[PDB]
């Protein structure tokens, strides 16, 4: 809708702030996954004899 | 003036809420730094990768 978009432009930078917060949330989850599992330098392999 | 007052109050409350969340994160990091100073500078640590 063009009229609603032009009326939404009269408000501040709210939707820049809500877009910036969710991107910071979404980038943070990859850091959470990286901090727990990627603690080992080399991908080790087990011997065939078990 | 009522419309402008409502908009500025909403913006300032958004700023205060974001500051509270950032302050909680900073306090958690400060507690971690205090624990690291107490356990690693003032003594020898047996915890792995601490």
């Amino acid at each position: 809708s063009t009229e609603c978009s032009n009326l939404l432009l009269q408000y501040g930078s709210f939707c820049t702030q809500l877009k910036r917060a969710l991107t910071g949330i979404a980038v943070e989850q990859d850091k959470n996954t990286q901090e727990v599992f990627a603690q080992v330098k080399q991908i080790y392999k087990t011997p065939p004899i078990k | 003036i009522d419309r402008l007052i409502t908009g500025r109050l909403q913006s300032l409350q958004t700023y205060v809420t974001q500051q509270l969340i950032r302050a909680a994160e900073i306090r958690a990091s400060a507690n971690l730094a205090a624990t690291k100073m107490s356990e690693c500078v003032l003594g020898q640590s047996k915890r792995v990768d601490f």
